[PDB]
């Protein structure tokens, strides 16, 4: 009120509203696992300058079992990363597994000296698939040398970058670092191709019950308390909508069952106070709530009274009846009486009066009273001129 | 020849359940009382390359799935993507690859009408798969293809759209009781399938599962009808099925009705 | 809450309007407390709660229809059940609520403040009224409450129409038929029609309808690339989800302050509405009024309120004239070279001799120096 | 502080709001003029016919049977002294038609 | 029409407002109704002429 004296009555303050407790997100549990096994777990890759191409497409690109194994020896993402390839969402990803001799692999850097990278498989600068690089020495190591993985890219007519030196004497057990074969694979994504359908994989939380909590099923987001439903969804059948189009069923994503949704509790708190000088003693209503609500958010109570206007704290029961004094909702009203509290009430609607009504009986007044009263009514209110400009 | 459609057409626009709403929708629908081409499923083989005009409702009276499948596309030739529902007993066979297309794809077998015994003159319905993309085969389920003659008990009433690169597929089996032309009633479809091709469809083709000196043609049809852009009136029941449906620019009582 | 549903960045953008918010909140404050204010004016006319005796003598007139009926749980009368149940809420309970107020709207910072008076006070009030009225005339209403024979009273009515009231003493049985039938009649009227209630069925289902559209308006784009905050704050970063939010705050915003401005001017309406029945009420049920068509068609002679959900229905007890002859009329008499006027009557003929008769109803009399007085002579 | 070009924005936004608020208190001044115009009417007419008249209407011109009434000038406002005659003591007997 | 006459692209941009001019509207039918019922109230009180 922005006043230090505040008059008898009842006023409006801050609203109360039930704050969620958790947060609850439920997923389909993911299936469609890409074949990342199958592509780094091959017998073995094809040639440097006939690398395979295998599409991936329609699939989980879960990188757990990826990344946190140790198998793998150097793995660099240069256009994304671990963290947010979680949740990132590709279109399509073709993986390139090939083997190359230790020092190729500075040559598979992009835009890096050597024609046998442009020969082979050229990484333009804008290319941000990441690259997959660990040690095959034993794999793909002959007793004899492994002469297949021949490297005479030198040939005569110039291969472009993307169109579509024998330094090796054998791949053997005691090769050195920088020699030993080396298993490459390329995990190299396109976008703008298709609706999107390889993402990562999306956790997923236990279920809670009567509580306003934070969930989240299926990307719809929302608040509120979550029990357990009678409804009869269709099998295609996702959400429930009412007649303002406002959600109020769900089904979860992973035990198909109905929930209904219930906006957390909430309303306004209304201080009913005496005049300062009264008293400085006050009761608070919490309009449209339940009181065993009330101390989520005068906690422990003592004096609650549950009205059909709300829970009312600070204020004595009594079960007479009075005149209203300071209005509440659904008859009760509130007054400052004898020490001194405030007291709640059904509020009296006057007198009990029974006319004597009969046949033949009459009464007649014998002596009138003059009475003067008093009616106040407005005529005008001050004129107002605006100078818009 | 031009059938009239009395009421069918009418699937479940969305995934939200809503129980005794007249909810209001503006959406691809096929609109009441139009036009339906009927074509014979039979020296006359009718099985021509229909124009996809941004939907199509294809509903039949056919048993023992006489009509396989389906072809979506814009060249239907192989040198781009083209969506393949080719389907039989097992299951379908959903393969969006560019898969060559004979002029003449048809299994045509004469079984049990001469002589009692199913027979194979060719199998041409598959010439080759050159190349692909994207290919899902569903599970081996098997649908009531018995022989049956009797009354027909399978409109198989069906709805092909694809928006947003999303291709959805409608559906739903309304057993019937009048073996004539498409007999009155209200019966909304089901969300059967949705894929995300996101490829591009111009034309489509049906596929055919079947000399000429007295033969005998088989008894069978498809109706066509063309989904447009149309304003409806639904009628959810309590139990979140719906029951009756009114197109808002139909008549102007009907226009009454979904203001 | 409506605005900017569970999201700190929204709030902090709408601080930046500020007060918009406080000023809709007093708003429709103020329109709560003018309903409360319009309900007690209306109801609240009697200064003790009369009861009706024991003994249901009233002359031979019925008021069993209209009177409480103790046995109910809620002290309604008849016909204020049958109201009741022809009046029909239209999204759910504001009521029978014995929980959250049940309604959609809950879901968007709507609430709806229960009524200050009960419909088992509003009961009271209008049976507290009505036991005045049958018991006591229309003294109750300028003071203590008289009591007089419920035929004395209808005898004063009469007078106060016009009618002198030797004609309700020897028309007792057949007026109180009438009233009986005609009680009877507007009960199975109330019963079988349904249109009968359309003004306060048309209240209702207008704050319904605001009511709903103000909540479907939360799921328009104005503009923005989507109509769900979270949405937008997860989809895009703080500066285009900052601009894309103001769209939204704006949007909302205005859909908040037309439904506030319709709500005034109903307010006003139904305000307007209240006046004219608390002034119906005081001049019809607490008196008898000269005004014409005022209380019901027909000279007026008595009115019984009967509560209704949000609004009140008034029976109108009027007296209406039946059958007329014609008879031929002269202003004035000459009997000796003087005119003699009527003095409470008019001269009639029914074609041979000449009487003196009251203005309202046939009672034809001999012309006598009593009923008439001279003025002047006959030549003028 | 800004320059002609992009000061037009904050500009825009202060012309926008501030025309917001003068439409709001418009409205509100509108729909508070109605209703004292229509008190205002009410007054007049309970000034026509208490003051200049007797009146028959109940509780029109104040509880009980209405006697005479006198007007009295208050700030933005008219205060009505109504003199009635209300019966007090009741002394009550046998009745015959 | 006023907001938008004969405008394809202005009256789908309008869609995204909501149910601003079915409200508008609604408002002006009701007042036109209600000068025929004032016209109603005001004259024809008697039904026979
Ligand atoms: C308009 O109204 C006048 C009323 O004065 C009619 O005048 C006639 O008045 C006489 C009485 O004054 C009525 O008849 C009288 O009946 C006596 C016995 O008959 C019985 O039945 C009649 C039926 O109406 C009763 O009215 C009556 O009271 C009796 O109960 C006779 O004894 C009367 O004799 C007359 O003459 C003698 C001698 O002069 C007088 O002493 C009597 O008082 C009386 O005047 C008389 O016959 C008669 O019925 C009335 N006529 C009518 C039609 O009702 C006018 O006639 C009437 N005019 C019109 C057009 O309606
Ligand atoms: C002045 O107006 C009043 C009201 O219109 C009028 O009172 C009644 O008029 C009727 C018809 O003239 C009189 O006749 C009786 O009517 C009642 C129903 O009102 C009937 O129940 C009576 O019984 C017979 O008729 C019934 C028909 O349904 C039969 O079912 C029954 O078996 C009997 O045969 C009879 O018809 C009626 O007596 C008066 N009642 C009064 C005055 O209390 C009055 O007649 C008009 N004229 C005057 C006062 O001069
Ligand atoms: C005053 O008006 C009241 C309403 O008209 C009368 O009360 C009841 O009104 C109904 C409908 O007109 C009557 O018809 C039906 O009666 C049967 C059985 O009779 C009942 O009522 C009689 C007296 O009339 C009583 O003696 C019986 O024991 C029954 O109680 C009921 O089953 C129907 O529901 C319906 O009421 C009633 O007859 C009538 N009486 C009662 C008690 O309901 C009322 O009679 C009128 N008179 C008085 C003094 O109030
Ligand atoms: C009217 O006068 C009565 C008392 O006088 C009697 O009733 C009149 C109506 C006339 O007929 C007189 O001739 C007659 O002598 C007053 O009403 C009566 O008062 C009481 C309540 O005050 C009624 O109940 C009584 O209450 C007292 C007090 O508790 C008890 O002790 C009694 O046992 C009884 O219950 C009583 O029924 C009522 N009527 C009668 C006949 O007594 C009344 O004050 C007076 N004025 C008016 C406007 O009615
Ligand atoms: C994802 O997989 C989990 C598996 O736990 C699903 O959660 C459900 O948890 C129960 C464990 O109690 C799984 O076993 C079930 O046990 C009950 C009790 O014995 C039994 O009655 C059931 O028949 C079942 O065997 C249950 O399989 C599992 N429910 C499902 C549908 O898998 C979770 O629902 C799955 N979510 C999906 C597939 O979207
Ligand atoms: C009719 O009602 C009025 C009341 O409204 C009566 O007014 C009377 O006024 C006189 C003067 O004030 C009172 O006289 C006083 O009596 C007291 C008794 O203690 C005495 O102490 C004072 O000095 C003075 O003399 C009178 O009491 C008062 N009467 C009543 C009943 O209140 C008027 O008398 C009444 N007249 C009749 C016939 O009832
Ligand atoms: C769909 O809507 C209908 C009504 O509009 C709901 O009513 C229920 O329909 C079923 C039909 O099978 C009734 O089944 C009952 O079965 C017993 C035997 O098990 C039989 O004896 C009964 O006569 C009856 O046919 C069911 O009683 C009926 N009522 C209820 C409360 O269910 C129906 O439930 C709705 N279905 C769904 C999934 O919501
Ligand atoms: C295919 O490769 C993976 C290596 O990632 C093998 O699966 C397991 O991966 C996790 C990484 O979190 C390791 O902790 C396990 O040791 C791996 N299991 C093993 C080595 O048995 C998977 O076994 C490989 N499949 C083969 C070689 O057939
Ligand atoms: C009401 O008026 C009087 C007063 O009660 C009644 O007349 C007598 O009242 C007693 C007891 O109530 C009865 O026992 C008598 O039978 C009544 N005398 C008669 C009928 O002559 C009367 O009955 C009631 N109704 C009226 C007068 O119409
Ligand atoms: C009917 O369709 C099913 C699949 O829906 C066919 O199964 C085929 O199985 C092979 C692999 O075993 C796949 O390569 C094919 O794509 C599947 N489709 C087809 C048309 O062959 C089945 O062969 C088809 N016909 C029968 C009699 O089963
Ligand atoms: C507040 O919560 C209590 C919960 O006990 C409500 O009381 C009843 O609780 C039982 C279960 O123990 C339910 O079966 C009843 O339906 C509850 N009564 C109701 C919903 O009216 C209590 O009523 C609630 N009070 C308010 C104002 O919501
Ligand atoms: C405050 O002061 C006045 C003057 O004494 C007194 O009448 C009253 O009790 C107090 N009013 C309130 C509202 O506390
Ligand atoms: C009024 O009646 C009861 C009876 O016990 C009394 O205890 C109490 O003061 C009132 N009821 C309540 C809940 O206070
Ligand atoms: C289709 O065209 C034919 C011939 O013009 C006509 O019989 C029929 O009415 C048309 N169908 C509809 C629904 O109008
Ligand atoms: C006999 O056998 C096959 C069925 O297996 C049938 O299609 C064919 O028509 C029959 N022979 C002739 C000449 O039709
Ligand atoms: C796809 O199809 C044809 C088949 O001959 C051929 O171009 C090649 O196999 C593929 N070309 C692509 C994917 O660009
Ligand atoms: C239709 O097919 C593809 C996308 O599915 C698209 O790239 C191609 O350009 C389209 N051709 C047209 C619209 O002519």
């Amino acid at each position: 009120l922005k006043s230090f004296t505040v008059e008898k009555g009842i006023y409006q303050t801050s609203n109360f509203r039930v704050q969620p407790t958790e947060s609850i997100v439920r997923f389909p549990n993911i299936t469609n696992l890409c074949p990342f096994g199958e592509v780094f777990n091959a017998t073995r890759f094809a040639s440097v300058y006939a690398w395979n191409r295998k599409r991936i497409s329609n699939c989980v690109a879960d990188y757990s079992v990826l990344y946190n194994s140790a198998s793998f020896s150097t793995f660099k993402c240069y256009g994304v990363s671990p963290t947010k390839l979680n949740d990132l969402c590709f279109t399509n990803v073709y993986a390139d597994s090939f083997v190359i001799r230790g020092d190729e692999v500075r040559q598979i850097a992009p835009g890096q000296t050597g024609k046998i990278a442009d020969y082979n498989y050229k990484l333009p600068d804008d290319f941000t698939g990441c690259v997959i690089a660990w040690n095959s020495n034993n794999l793909d190591s002959k007793v004899g040398g492994n002469y297949n993985y021949l490297y005479r890219l030198f040939r005569k007519s110039n291969l472009k970058p993307f169109e579509r030196p024998l330094q090796s004497y054998g791949f053997q057990p005691t090769n050195g670092v920088g020699y030993q074969p080396y298993r490459v694979v390329v995990l190299s994504f396109e976008l703008l191709h298709a609706p999107a359908t390889v993402c990562g994989p999306k956790k997923s939380t236990n279920l809670v019950k009567n509580k306003c909590v934070n969930f989240n099923f299926n990307g719809l987001t929302g608040t509120g308390v979550l029990t357990e439903s009678n409804k009869k969804f269709l099998p295609f059948q996702q959400f429930g909508r009412d007649i303002a189009d406002t959600t109020d069923a769900v089904r979860d994503p992973q035990t198909l069952e109905i929930l209904d949704i219930t906006p957390c509790s909430f309303g306004g708190v209304s201080v009913i106070t005496p005049g300062t000088n009264t008293s400085n003693q006050v009761a608070v209503l919490y309009q449209g709530v339940n009181c065993t609500e009330v101390p989520v958010a005068y906690s422990t109570g003592s004096n609650v009274f549950q009205t059909r206007a709300g829970c009312l704290i600070g204020a004595e029961h009594v079960n007479n009846s009075y005149e209203c004094d300071i209005p509440i909702g659904a008859g009760i009203c509130a007054s400052y009486q004898t020490s001194q509290s405030i007291i709640a009430y059904t509020m009296s609607l006057g007198a009990e009066n029974s006319v004597a009504y009969s046949n033949n009986s009459i009464a007649i007044p014998t002596n009138f009273t003059i009475s003067v009263t008093t009616e106040i009514l407005p005529v005008s209110m001050t004129k107002t001129s605006v100078d818009c400009t | 020849a031009y059938t009239n459609s009395f009421t069918r057409g009418v699937y479940y626009p969305d995934k939200v359940f809503r129980s005794s709403v007249l909810h209001s929708t503006q959406d691809l629908f096929l609109p009441f009382f139009s036009n339906v081409t009927w074509f014979h499923a039979i020296k006359r083989f009718d099985n021509p390359v229909l124009p996809f005009n941004d939907g199509v409702y294809f509903a039949s009276t056919e048993k023992s799935n006489i009509i396989r499948g389906w072809i979506f596309g814009t060249t239907l030739d192989s040198k781009t993507q083209s969506l393949l529902i080719v389907n039989n007993a097992t299951n379908v066979v959903i393969k969006v690859c560019e898969f060559q297309f004979c002029n003449d794809p048809f299994l045509g077998v004469y079984y049990h009408k001469n002589n009692k015994s199913w027979m194979e003159s060719e199998f041409r319905v598959y010439s080759s798969a050159n190349n692909c993309t994207f290919e899902y085969v569903s599970q081996p389920f098997l649908m009531d293809l018995e022989g049956k003659q009797g009354n027909f008990k399978n409109l198989r009433e069906f709805v092909f759209k694809n928006i947003d690169g999303y291709f959805k597929i409608y559906s739903k089996h309304t057993p019937i009781n009048l073996v004539r032309d498409l007999p009155q009633g209200f019966s909304a479809l089901e969300p059967l399938v949705d894929l995300p091709i996101g490829i591009n469809i111009t034309r489509f083709q049906t596929l055919l599962a079947l000399s000429s000196s007295g033969w005998t043609a088989g008894a069978a049809a498809y109706y066509v009808g063309y989904l447009q852009p149309r304003t409806f009136l639904l009628k959810y029941n309590e139990n979140g099925t719906i029951t009756d449906a009114v197109d808002c620019a139909l008549d102007p009582l009907s226009e009454t009705k979904c203001t | 809450m409506y605005i900017c549903g569970d999201s700190t960045e929204c709030s902090n953008l709408l601080l930046q309007y500020g007060s918009f918010c406080t000023q809709l909140n007093r708003a429709l404050t103020g329109i709560a407390v003018e309903q409360d204010k319009n309900t007690q004016e209306v109801f609240a006319q009697v200064k003790q709660i009369y009861k009706t005796p024991p003994i249901k003598d009233f002359g031979g007139f019925n008021f069993s229809q209209i009177l409480p009926d103790p046995s109910k749980p809620s002290k309604r009368s008849f016909i204020e059940d049958l109201l009741f149940n022809k009046v029909t809420l239209a999204d759910a309970g504001f009521d029978i609520a014995a929980r959250d107020l049940i309604c959609a709207q809950k879901f968007n910072g709507l609430t709806v403040l229960p009524p200050l008076l009960t419909d088992e006070m509003i009961a009271q009030y209008t049976s507290a009224l009505l036991a005045g009225t049958i018991t006591s005339g229309w003294t109750f209403g300028a003071g203590a409450a008289l009591q007089i024979p419920f035929a004395m009273q209808m005898a004063y009515r009469f007078n106060g129409i016009g009618v002198t009231q030797n004609v309700l003493y020897e028309n007792q049985k057949l007026i109180a038929n009438q009233f009986n039938s005609a009680i009877g009649k507007i009960q199975d009227s109330l019963s079988s029609t349904a249109s009968a209630l359309g003004k306060l069925q048309d209240v209702v289902n207008q704050n319904a309808q605001a009511l709903n559209t103000l909540v479907k308006q939360l799921s328009s784009n104005f503009g923005a690339i989507s109509s769900v905050l979270n949405d937008i704050l997860s989809r895009l970063d703080p500066p285009e989800a900052e601009v894309q939010i103001d769209r939204l705050i704006t949007g909302r915003l205005q859909s908040l302050q037309t439904y506030v401005t319709q709500q005034l001017i109903r307010a006003a309406e139904i305000r307007a509405s209240a006046n004219l029945a608390a002034t119906k009420m005081s001049e019809c049920v607490l008196g008898q009024s000269k005004r014409v068509d005022f209380c019901g068609k027909g000279y007026h002679l008595m009115s019984f309120p009967q509560s209704a959900p949000h609004g009140v229905v008034f029976l109108h007890v009027t007296y209406v004239p039946a059958q007329e002859k014609n008879f031929t009329t002269a202003p004035a008499i000459c009997h000796d070279g003087k005119a003699h006027f009527p003095r409470e009557g008019v001269f009639v003929s029914n074609g041979t001799h000449w009487f003196v008769t009251q203005r309202n109803f046939y009672e034809p009399q001999i012309i006598t120096t009593d009923n008439t007085f001279v003025s002047g002579n006959c030549d003028v």
